């Protein structure tokens, strides 16, 4: 025959491999692919939607995990309160769990580009209000008070008729792409720390409710990739599967 | 833009607080190709006595209200002469127009996700403990017109979160902004036709993720209200009437 | 950058374990030198997870079949695959007349030999599968005693796959038989949430009510790291 | 030599794998070929030819076997009485086992396409009558009486010159096929019912006979197709054959 | 078209009920090719003298017969100039124009096959048991212009149904339509030639699918005869006359 | 639709077992290593029945050995398997001189290798095989005694098929082998009647007298399922 | 290597197969033919004698 000459990997099972194998049926043909609505071709389709984000992922009660949804914003002293906080970082433990994009990202172990989160103020008509989103790019420890805070990339949100304002966290980076952070050295890869504050005061009239809640959707930005697939952080089975 | 009509047969819906109009997964609804098709027999395209605007129950919205589904197909199954033609025909296709109308008044505040998930396959509690292998009875699988009250809205009593159900043809009724939602979806199936009883295309979900609220003295009735349309309706496979 | 890596096939295109097959020499599982694996990839949380991403999928795959003992060692043992689709007569013994395989496709290979591998079609009735299908398969009366069937869909029930020792008397040695499973040429539609809760069962989406975890981890404030 | 990697498949036996083979006889060269009528070039070309519907598979007894292959008809009451039933289920237990259709489809897991029934009436030329042939399609249950049967696909049969008649039973599916219907959860793909009901009623002159039969043929359109082949259900045989 | 006539050689048929006339395979009779041919001698073509109308025995057709049936070849070996030289030579080749025909009145009823079934191989009943290899005798493999009767005409005497006996070339006799049945049939075998004694290409049954019926009064004597012509007849390796 | 799986290739080019042969070590099979296969296709039912689907088939076709012993288990053992065609001289031993095969085809393998595959065409010297042969191979009075020739075509009987130990002393283990076909380059003619009833014998169709069943399902009225 | 798959008939020796085999003398070139009278291309050829 042919000289040959097997070498190393010969025998071996990479799961990654993609090679031919042998078909089992011998001129079968599938079913023809009728005309199906909302096909996907690429992933980053979906890190592009925005999904709800569990900013306040306190609750952990039976009965209030409904609440993680959304956290509250109310009349105050007027000394530039602070309202919430959260690492910016898409697939790390915290609020990013609870979206699309954080879900996805846990299939990759890089990915690059801008992120941006959507406030939606759910507040009464009457309710009126101002307030300071900010974007502490690396480095910059927690921001103390809103003076401190404001130095840093942000956003001033007025409420009125239109609902909704958009942080976009500018992609604000030393490596091209960053590995998934964590605490201790892969802290390397922090994107930063998003941090709500009052402008000014939530006002309302005699009538209107004195508390409203702020709904938090985040999402990728149209520069936003990925790279390297792994599995993810968590398997869901504890037991063999009946 | 803010304000809108929908005419469709011989009825017609205003507005004047909406919020555009989604076509799900942009698509138009649409009949049936020739080479999509198997069933052989000449279906039934009734037109304007199907493809009309049908309103269903009210719901009332509370401060603790944790949200309430529709099965699709199912709604309509016996209502009008659109409910005739799905039992009388064992084959059936189309797309609908929803419009979800709800309005408060400029001091009330809360904001509702009305979103639609194809095929919402429901779920159980399993006995709590998650040893019982329970199903959801025939009354929750497909509740009919009164539709079924969500028990943990957080999963969507399916094990899934509903922070991401906005992957799907969705929109929001923010009191402050609007008061109605409406949303166009084709037919979406792995088949070209399918029974109207059997099978539930998809659901149709409205979730209060921010509560409504209100200050004593202002109307605490406020009503969520379902309207719907077929479009390019198509039946075939005649016979009797059957119920289920 | 590249959004090469993030298109279907380089998502699923990578086998991973979708069964396990036991031919013992004692015991209740399978101890006369046969088996029947009902053909279900939902056994196994990681491939289930992923796939289970998307509310339908269509595509061929490639399958391959991993022998050896308990212990991992190889065995000089003629094993015997067989496909059987839906309808074909399942093998009720070692010597069953069905291993005949006139028409099912059927692989005969030794321990020794690298794992059998095989190219598999999109063979389902419908123009996709269904990790869901929201419905029942038949018509009638849907009692308690039938809840078993919901959300059955038998466009999705591909048959079995029957393994023996091509022989006539006990195999002096025990097997597992690894069953891996790499999707080519992928189509999918419609997304879905990723699984929230820890699977229980094989047909269904069950989950421990008494465990329901949160999706990801919590902290003491909300105000602190 | 070549280096080469053998992948999982390797010295497997598939039944149905099409590939080469060394060839036993070198330089052999075959018998002219003559020609010969009847050549067939698909199975399909059989499907369309009509063999005789034991739509009477009632009588077992030895001598009563050639019976199956006619049902009578005669003189009635006048109130639409029923004649004959049976299911339109080309590949399931019942009379269209007696059809070369039926036995084809034995060979193959799925169907799809219009099938049609030709019933000649074999009475004599004085006999006279209409019949109605009804077809129901799925979920309809066996009619009750012809007010119900005439509500489906159907077809007035009068009987004259032309002995014969032709109920097409119509491709009606939900799916482009149809895998063969069985009691129980398969039921799901069953064809539906075929129902003969008088829609007169057979009169004749005295000196004829007051009973004559009816001899049911049955094939496929031109659009019916099957496909993915498997065995028979039934091997006749029992020992091994001397 | 209900109306016909069949010339051949110095005989002719008419008709005046008939139902058109089948040609088995969609094939004429004719001649073997040079190129089909093995045998160098040159063949005798007779013509007119053997391509002609023979009518063979009439059988009496009663409220309970269960069929009977010819094998072609045979039926002629012992009539005419075709039979001499079906005899005297070794090799024959041809063709035939079957023509089956019985008439009745518009008061009689019932409905014969008649089929055209290659290489009729008969079977036994092995003993009824099923465990004696016995065989059918020469008086029945080749019952000669006599015919021979079905025992079991289910099963065609061969173990194979005769509900699908129509997917040989055949046509039907039904007392109210058509009173005679043609069929034409090409030379059909695995060889150019063949010997016209120990090989019969075909087998011609006649079978009552539907029984004849009548009232008492009506002429109860129903004869079905059976008429047919060789059709380019070749015949080649002479010798001595042999009769088996 | 396609209408590609149902041509005679598709349906044919299947391979199914169509033969059997034992070479035990103490019997009275074969125990003197070595046997004599009558090339004949009709002693297993389901290969036979869908053959005598038609009257006459040409045909090229693809054989395949499989062998081991009663168990299943691969033994170190080489065999000889040699086309005997009618004339030829079929081998009285195992150390026949036969086997020599100058002029016959021969394969020579060890049971450890991939089962011996091999190409046959169409060697008939008639212009197709015939399943079936209305009438008698030699002229002459047909008596009781001779009936046993009826049917009997010899344009079908294409040999023998010969197998045996490469050795002059007993093998040390007991074997069997399993004949394969596959069909290429099909044609086919003159469809009939599929088998209805169990089959008894090679050389033709008898069936059992008192055993005679419906060919299908029956039920208790014509008016009710 | 090349991913290959040997099939049945591996390994056997059959006696008409007309197949490639090592040549045993590299290089080597035979005695030039002469023209020899009575030549035979066909056994037909003695059939007709």
């Amino acid at each position: 025959g042919f000289p040959t000459e097997p070498k190393p990997g010969t025998n071996q099972f990479l799961t990654t491999d993609d090679g031919v194998s042998a078909p089992i049926l011998p001129n079968f043909h599938p079913t023809p692919c009728i005309h199906i609505p909302g096909e996907v071709r690429n992933l980053l389709e979906l890190c592009q939607v925005e999904t709800i984000l569990e900013v306040n992922n306190v609750p952990t009660n039976a009965t209030s995990l409904m609440e993680r949804l959304r956290f509250p914003v109310s009349a105050q002293a007027g000394k530039g309160e602070l309202c919430a906080v959260f690492r910016a970082d898409p697939g790390r433990d915290g609020p990013w769990q609870s979206t699309m994009l954080g879900q996805l990202c846990g299939y990759y172990t890089q990915w690059s580009g801008s992120l941006e989160v959507t406030f939606m103020f759910t507040g009464s008509f009457m309710a009126t209000g101002k307030m300071l989103i900010a974007y502490t790019p690396p480095g910059g420890p927690l921001p103390k008070d809103r003076a401190t805070a404001m130095l840093g990339t942000h956003v001033i949100w007025d409420f009125g008729l239109q609902s909704s304002v958009t942080l976009v966290i500018p992609w604000i980076s030393n490596t091209h792409y960053r590995a998934h952070a964590r605490d201790g050295v892969f802290d390397y890869y922090t994107t930063g720390l998003v941090s709500i504050w009052y402008q000014t005061n939530y006002v309302v009239p005699i009538g209107a409710p004195n508390t409203a809640y702020i709904i938090a959707l985040a999402a990728a930005q149209k520069n936003f990739t990925m790279k390297l697939c792994k599995d993810t952080s968590h398997i869901l089975q504890t037991a063999s599967i009946q | 833009d803010r304000v809108a009509q929908l005419t469709i047969g011989n009825s017609t819906i205003t507005t004047q607080e909406a919020a555009n109009i989604i076509v799900g997964y942009g698509e138009w609804p649409s009949y049936c190709s020739d080479d999509d098709a198997t069933a052989v027999d000449k279906p039934t395209r009734p037109d304007v006595s199907v493809n009309r605007f049908y309103t269903l129950d009210t719901k009332l919205w509370e401060k603790s209200s944790k949200g309430w589904y529709w099965k699709f197909p199912d709604v309509l199954t016996e209502t009008g002469v659109f409910g005739q033609n799905a039992q009388f025909h064992y084959l059936y296709r189309s797309g609908f127009c929803i419009h979800v109308q709800c309005n408060a008044s400029k001091f009330h505040q809360g904001a509702l996700l009305v979103a639609i998930l194809p095929e919402y396959v429901i779920g159980t509690v399993a006995g709590g403990t998650g040893t019982e292998d329970s199903h959801p009875p025939y009354k929750q699988t497909q509740p009919g017109a009164d539709g079924f009250e969500l028990q943990h809205p957080y999963v969507l009593d399916a094990g899934i979160p509903i922070s991401q159900l906005t992957v799907c043809p969705h929109q929001w009724i923010n009191l402050r902004t609007n008061n109605c939602a409406t949303i166009i979806v084709p037919y979406m199936n792995t088949l070209p036709f399918d029974s109207a009883l059997n099978h539930c295309n998809f659901g149709l979900l409205v979730v209060p993720i921010s509560p409504l609220d209100f200050d004593q003295g202002a109307t605490p009735v406020i009503p969520i209200t379902i309207t719907l349309a077929p479009m390019c309706s198509e039946f075939a496979g005649l016979r009797q009437a059957v119920t289920q | 950058h590249s959004t090469a890596e993030t298109t279907l096939d380089s998502f699923f295109s990578r086998a991973g374990l979708v069964g396990e097959i036991d031919l013992p020499l004692e015991g209740t599982t399978n101890p006369n030198g046969y088996a029947n694996w009902d053909i279900d990839i939902t056994g196994y949380a990681q491939m289930r997870r992923k796939v289970e991403l998307f509310t339908y999928m269509r595509f061929d795959a490639e399958f391959t079949f991993v022998a050896c003992t308990p212990t991992g060692q190889v065995v000089p043992q003629l094993l015997q695959y067989m496909f059987v689709p839906p309808g074909a007569p399942k093998p009720e013994s070692r010597e069953s007349l069905a291993w005949q395989t006139a028409t099912n496709p059927s692989v005969f290979v030794k321990l020794t030999d690298p794992p059998a591998q095989v190219s598999v079609p999109f063979m389902s009735p419908a123009s996709a599968y269904q990790w869901f299908y929201d419905g029942y398969p038949t018509f009638g009366e849907h009692k308690q005693e039938k809840d078993l069937e919901y959300g059955a869909c038998p466009n999705n029930m591909m048959g079995t796959f029957s393994v023996r020792n091509v022989g006539s008397s006990k195999s002096k040695y025990p097997l597992v038989v690894r069953i891996y499973m790499r999707m080519k040429h992928v189509r999918a539609w419609i997304p879905r949430p990723m699984r929230n809760q820890n699977y229980l069962f094989k047909a269904n989406p069950n989950y421990a009510g008494n465990s329901i975890k949160p999706t990801g981890t919590s902290r003491t404030a909300i105000t602190t790291l």
